[PDB]
């Protein structure tokens, strides 16, 4: 109904029976605010903004418009707060709208007298001008000018009761805050008016304190003094002036009501902590104490703002005593007994007791030269009472996590300039930080900076003491990683995914956090990850036992923390690997290799290895072809080893060595390529389906044809390419130029990238490589289909009808049934050519016993049956239960009628009985190769049956035809024949 | 693609892209003739659209002709190299760096003197397609970059030569006498290609004699001799030894 | 009627159903026009009785005078037309009828060359891909009266025939024996 909601909206205004329509209005108020408040449709978004903020008709003309009449206030009062909610629904796209806005606010300020309206709109400027802190339209503002205008306001003050002068004067503070070269004229005249405002309506003993103008003139001073800097140096009366007010904001008065206005008081010194402090320090204790007990209510926001001014408090504090040596001793004695004070105590609530370790562990500069005795007693108290709070009395669960970052933050601030612990609490250090470490994914988004910036920091005081006790540090990291690789396979669950944040926010974010804390600190990081990595590979015993047939790990927990390690250093290994990784890809790989020998069926360490000379070739490690030419005579030697046992392996196992063997270095290629072409042949042969199998042999193909020389590379050119053909080929088709001509006078990565891809290495490869695409590499496999399978003609069929019987010859049908009886993908178009297959092998059979008496005999069906066996061998073994169903008895009916001959090699016999045993020697199926060794036994059992014991006695002819068979198969070089 | 400034395709193809039965004939077949239009209209983006279509349209009528007939998917595959050249360019010319930079160009340039087409397999008009296609593009480039023009005029020189190289190679004669005397008058302003020039013609004299009689050969071999000295013979031949 | 309500649609072309043996050919002609547009309606009813109509009309229009003006040609012709394209009509039972009603006796003849001869009348190029299944289901759905249809193809079982094996050392050695 939108823009009709609008029309209707400014149809209603010249009403004839005066707030009649104001209460329709109101609802189509609500219409379109619950059109555009919850609201996701992106498009619509600009049309009803433009109408909202136009000229013509929608909520500016009629809020503008509506001022002439109370009996249309509220609805000034309610599309205030919807605009409020939409220009906060969006940010600074809605820039060149707000001077009408502006003007709206005046007018809407000026023009009225209820309070309830001007509340909002005062409140919607003060948003607007936050809204922009970053704009060019508030040159547009007459921004001045309105200082004055308010000021005006002030002139004519007849008493606007509380909260309509809140927001008068929390913009009166906004318009000095931001924008703010406009006012500086009357700087000391609007101090003077804020100060005797609070002033005289604050210390007035006849009343009692009126709340929420002190609010409002708290809030006021605080924009007002937001950038307005009048140190205690220029001029300390106006400093002491506000601290007093604000150190008589915070009493502790029982029967307290309006949790707010000592927020203002505390967002104003936690915004004003370094602006005003030597008054600050003579209310020591008072200030302590009071902030102490006030931080401990049962609010929200002012517990954030005076725990935030109580901590800037004590850093302003430290810094001048950390100004110099001994004549701030007063500070730092009371200092010292007031933080002997709660870490002794049970009133923890993890606030008072984190902000008294974080700052009694921040007093050390000053104290260290001057004490030297209670600085090592300073780091044991504090992590005993982490052990003894939440690691026995096991908590975690609920809400008390939510502080170790600060915490751990805290002990290293303590911990960065000190000397030994000597033996005992250390490795409890080092058990909490890892505990830190993983009690991680619980959390909320952006806070991660402020842990992994506690634990660089708890790194950098570790790595500062003692080469002794950078070994500790290497425990941390690999007592994290054997704790992180616990996790399942893929209040919740975690697993490897969720700290590749931290270990990048470790090691590519350091750059950050040194130049702060006073680049050679993931360089040991990166050798920490690197050797427990390494002896994580060495540690786990992942042989699988024997229940691929059905192989179960041991330890299965064992292999699920291996895989979570490798996927894990997948994506974080080769990020900022420039000259810290190189140094040791010798001894990695090494390892790996060595690993490899022992455990070949694992497809984990080829995907290692894969990574670790990525990076070596991206860091060019093959180019001076030392510990280099030893890593260089290794891949060589282990490549040429494991591109002969992939013969064997056939699921991601084969695709992981295949990635493997692409991503070697073209020197190492191409010294033999001839090795490595049937890794590229079984690449582009797997990434049909595979597809990022096609990707790395797509991005292999142009590593080799650019970086190997070209006389070298030709004459294996004629077997890569035509293999890269299925990609070019996958109704019946699209239209063309003689169809048109005639007819305009009648009327991971996709396949469909591979695609490109292939032609685009089609194109780049060149026109005196290209033509090899063409080139035949067998023609047996091409033409199979465009052979005949016979010369004469057979299997005439004549089809009766009543006078005419004409003759039908079925070969013609034969290839495509066969082709459509075994590779079909369509459940009826399978059944329909399993039936009419199973009726021509009985047409066959029928035919070749046919007497006739005109030639001499019925036609040889034998060239017909070497084409057809297989298939009907094929077909009784298939995974559906239907075609299964028809097709093996008569498998086993054809093996008990062909065994009836009595020379020596009938052909018919030998077709069937080589058919057979082209299905035994086949490796790849299971079911054809047992099922043929069910044929078999019934071809001896039906050979020896259909004869007599005497003749077979004399003439074996069906049995010494199988064993002289099996003999040749049994002295064959290729393993699978020898198996079959 | 050579200059000559007419607007006559431009507004063939324009008005017959209004239509159905000409903008359905145009963009299945022909397609690079259209981005080769478009781009020389430098509305760029059109272009792109056409070569994806092109490399489109060659798979699909790529896999319709049959695995026997084994010459009429050769010349499709003929094909490909150019059709993918403009794709490259297109991807050079978008790129922002390679238009302040000389090694992207250099690079560029380096790739496509390495990748010619097969003399001696690849007939005249395939040879004729990439040569004339780099040529425009290295006049588009030089006229869209502001060292860099003699770096382009003596790959387009070397493009030239070899192009009539692997043209007398197949017997081809006449269009190698062609654009061998079309180059006869920028060939003068550098000796070090005044000598390529008169050694490719005393190769085109040799093999082009090597069928014409023998009473004609004899003189028509005999007009290099006396055309073979003209230059400083020993300043350039005494320089290079090659 | 082009508003689709199928229970409308299918009220409506009865009403049309009903009132057109009473038209005369150029009112039957000019509303058999929006007629023709049932084709692509996803209904199988609409598509029934737009069928049942279109046989109707087939019937009535096989040249009824001697010789017959344009709009009686054309009706016959846009009727014959869509009645050809109903023979691929994605439905399993409305097809058979479509089928049933062409195969009938009075409309392709039961002999077997005078029906291939006249299945080329049934051709259309609207359908083509369907139209060589169409013509050898045609011509096999005349085979079903035969008095050799329900005998056996063979005569014996294979327990009472021969074994022939073939063992000439004839030309059949030659193929045999350069072979395998």
């Amino acid at each position: 109904g939108v823009r009709c909601s609008l029309l209707r909206l400014q149809e209603t205004l010249s009403a004839a029976d005066r707030c009649g329509a104001a209460l329709a209005g109101h609802q189509l108020i609500r219409g379109l605010g619950q059109e555009c408040v919850l609201s996701s449709s992106p498009a619509v978004l600009a049309l009803q903004t433009s109408l909202v903020f136009s000229r013509d008709f929608g909520l500016l003309v009629f809020v503008r418009k509506s001022l002439n009449s109370i009996e249309f206030r509220e609805c000034r009062e309610e599309i205030l707060k919807f605009l409020c909610i939409f220009l906060e629904k969006m940010g600074q796209k809605i820039a060149p709208y707000s001077v009408e806005i502006k003007n709206t606010c005046t007018s809407v300020y000026t023009k009225d007298r209820a309070a309830k309206c001007k509340i909002p709109a005062l409140d919607l400027l003060i948003k607007l001008l936050q809204t922009f802190r970053s704009s060019r339209l508030m040159d547009e503002f007459k921004i001045g000018e309105l200082f004055s205008k308010f000021y005006g306001e002030l002139a004519l003050k007849k008493k606007i009761p509380d909260t309509v002068l809140e927001k008068v004067y929390e913009l009166l503070g906004l318009l000095g805050e931001v924008h703010p070269s406009e006012m500086i004229n009357n700087a000391e005249n609007l101090f003077r008016a804020f100060l005797g405002e609070l002033k005289t309506q604050m210390t007035s003993a006849v009343r009692e304190p009126k709340l929420p103008v002190l609010a409002g003139c708290l809030k006021g001073l605080s924009s007002l003094l937001c950038n307005f800097t009048k140190s205690m140096e220029e001029d300390p009366q106006t400093s002491r002036e506000i601290f007093n007010f604000v150190l008589k904001a915070i009493r502790p008065q029982i029967d307290l009501k309006r949790y707010a206005v000592p927020s203002a008081g505390l967002r104003l010194f936690a915004l004003h902590a370094s602006q005003f402090s030597t008054c600050l320090l003579d209310n020591y204790v008072s200030l302590f104490e009071v902030l102490l007990k006030w931080c401990a209510h049962t609010n929200v926001e002012l517990k954030k703002a005076a725990l935030s001014a109580l901590e800037s408090f004590l850093k302003q504090v430290s810094n001048m005593v950390a100004k110099n040596a001994e004549m701030h001793k007063n500070k730092l004695q009371y200092f010292m007994e007031q933080f002997y004070g709660i870490i002794r105590n049970v009133d923890s609530n993890n606030k008072e007791l984190s902000i008294a370790i974080r700052g009694y562990g921040l007093f050390a500069g000053p104290c260290k030269v001057i004490n030297a005795k209670d600085v090592d007693f300073m780091y044991v108290e504090l992590i005993q009472r982490c052990k003894q709070m939440f690691l026995t009395q096991t908590d975690t669960g609920d809400d008390r996590v939510y502080q170790m970052p600060s915490f751990l933050q805290s002990v290293a601030s303590v911990l960065l300039y000190l000397d030994t612990v000597p033996e005992v609490y250390t490795p409890v250090l080092e058990h909490l930080v890892v505990m830190q470490i993983d009690s991680f994914p619980q959390y909320s988004p952006k806070m991660q900076l402020v842990c992994c910036r506690a634990i660089v920091k708890v790194f950098l005081a570790l790595a500062a003491k003692g080469p002794v006790l950078r070994n500790c540090i290497s425990t941390v990291v690999h007592q994290g990683l054997i704790r992180i690789c616990s996790k399942p396979v893929v209040w919740k669950v975690p697993t490897y995914k969720d700290y590749v944040d931290l270990f990048r926010h470790l090691l590519s974010s350091d750059q950050m956090m040194d130049s702060i804390l006073a680049e050679s600190l993931n360089h040991l990081l990166y050798d920490e990850f690197v050797k427990s990595v390494l002896k994580i590979v060495e540690k786990l015993d992942l042989t699988l036992e024997i229940q691929a047939a059905n192989l179960h790990p041991a330890k299965p927990k064992d292999f699920s923390a291996f895989i979570n390690l490798v996927e894990f250093c997948r994506e974080i290994l080769p990020e900022k690997q420039a000259e810290f990784f190189e140094p040791w890809v010798y001894s990695f790989s090494y390892e790996l290799i060595l690993q490899s020998t022992r455990l070949p069926l694992i497809s984990g360490f080829y995907k290692l290895l894969s990574i670790t000379v990525r990076n070596a070739k991206k860091i060019k490690y093959f180019e001076g072809v030392p510990e280099k030419y030893s890593c260089f005579a290794l891949f060589v030697k282990f490549g040429k080893e494991v591109a002969v046992k992939m013969k064997q392996y056939k699921d991601e196992l084969l695709a992981s060595c295949l990635t493997f063997l692409l991503s070697l270095p073209h020197n190492i290629i191409e010294l033999d390529v001839r090795a490595y072409v049937p890794a590229l042949q079984m690449a582009f042969k797997l990434g049909l389906s595979y597809t990022p199998l096609a990707e790395v042999g797509l991005n292999a193909l142009e590593e080799w044809s650019i970086y190997i020389d070209r006389h070298v590379m030709q004459p294996y050119y004629k077997d890569i390419l035509p293999c890269l053909d299925g990609y070019l080929k996958t109704t019946k088709n699209n239209w063309e130029v003689s169809a048109l001509s005639r007819a305009a006078q009648k009327g991971a990565i996709s396949l469909e990238e591979i695609r490109i891809r292939v032609v685009q290495m089609l194109g780049s490869l060149g026109g005196q490589i290209n033509k090899n695409l063409l080139t035949v590499t067998s023609s047996d496999e091409m033409m199979k289909s465009y052979v005949a399978w016979d010369r004469e003609k057979r299997l005439s069929f004549a089809v009766p009808f009543r006078e005419m019987k004409p003759v039908i010859f079925l070969d013609v049908f034969l290839p495509r049934v066969t082709e459509l009886a075994l590779t079909a993908s369509d459940r009826q178009t399978k059944v329909a050519a399993c039936e009419l297959l199973h009726s021509m092998v009985m047409f066959m059979l029928g035919k070749a016993t046919q007497m006739p008496e005109g030639g001499q005999g019925a036609p040889p069906m034998y060239q017909l049956y070497k084409r057809t066996f297989p298939v009907l061998l094929r077909l009784a073994c298939d995974v559906d239960q239907v075609t299964r169903q028809l097709y093996e008895p008569l498998v086993m009916q054809l093996i008990h009628w062909f065994t009836n001959n009595k020379k020596f090699e009938s052909q018919d016999t030998v077709a069937l009985l080589e058919a057979i045993l082209d299905g035994i020697v086949d490796p790849v199926d299971s079911t054809l190769r047992d099922f043929c060794g069910r044929c078999i036994r019934e071809f001896l059992k039906w050979s020896i049956k259909q004869i007599t014991p005497q003749q077979q006695e004399k003439s074996p002819v069906n049995t010494k035809s199988l064993f002289k068979r099996l003999y040749s198969l049994a002295l064959h070089p290729n393993a699978f024949k020898r198996l079959g | 693609l050579q200059g000559e400034a007419d607007q006559s395709l431009l507004t063939f193809i324009d008005k017959a892209m209004h239509g159905e039965l000409q903008k359905a004939i145009l963009e299945l077949h022909y397609s690079q003739e259209l981005s080769l239009l478009y781009l020389l209209q430098d509305d760029v983006d059109r272009a792109k659209y056409y070569i994806q279509n092109g490399i489109q349209s060659f798979m699909q009528n790529y896999s319709s002709i049959d695995v026997l007939l084994h010459q009429s998917r050769l010349t499709k595959l003929q094909s490909v190299q150019a059709l993918t050249e403009i794709q490259e360019f297109i991807s050079f010319i978008s790129k922002q760096g390679n238009l302040s930079s000389q090694v992207p160009l250099k690079r560029l340039l380096n790739t496509w003197t390495n990748r010619y087409p097969d003399a001696k397999m690849d007939p005249m008009n395939i040879w004729d397609d990439i040569i004339t296609n780099r040529c425009f593009f290295l006049s588009k480039i030089e006229e869209k970059l502001t060292d860099i023009s003699s770096l382009i005029r003596s790959c387009k020189f070397s493009m030239k030569m070899k192009m009539i190289d692997s043209a007398r190679k197949q017997n081809n004669f006449s269009l190698a006498m062609k654009l061998l005397k079309e180059l006869h008058k920028e060939s003068k302003t550098r000796d070090d290609w005044l000598v390529s020039w008169v050694q490719s013609y005393c190769r085109l004299s040799h093999c082009r004699s090597r069928s014409q009689g023998c009473s004609e050969q004899v003189l028509t071999v005999l007009k290099t001799v006396s055309l073979l000295d003209e230059n400083n013979v020993s300043s350039y031949l005494s320089k290079n030894i090659l | 009627m082009r508003h689709r309500d199928d229970e409308r649609q299918k009220v409506c072309l009865d009403i049309i159903y009903k009132m057109m043996p009473k038209l005369k050919p150029v009112e039957l002609r000019e509303l058999l026009n929006p007629v023709v547009e049932f084709v692509s309606h996803p209904s199988t009813t609409c598509r029934e009785q737009m069928y049942n109509i279109l046989m109707w009309i087939h019937d009535n229009y096989r040249d009824p005078e001697s010789e017959t003006d344009n709009d009686s040609q054309e009706i016959f012709k846009l009727a014959k037309d869509v009645l050809i394209q109903g023979l691929i009509d994605e439905n399993p039972g409305l097809q058979l009828i479509i089928r049933n009603f062409w195969s009938h006796e009075t409309r392709l003849p039961s002999n077997t060359l005078d029906r291939l001869l006249a299945l080329n009348s049934l051709y259309s190029p609207k359908i083509e891909v369907h139209f060589l299944s169409l013509a050898t289901n045609f011509l096999l759905e005349m085979t079903s009266m035969s008095p050799d249809y329900p005998n056996p193809m063979f005569e014996h079982p294979l327990s009472e025939c021969e074994f022939q094996e073939y063992t000439i050392d004839s030309d059949w050695r030659f193929r045999s024996t350069v072979l395998t």
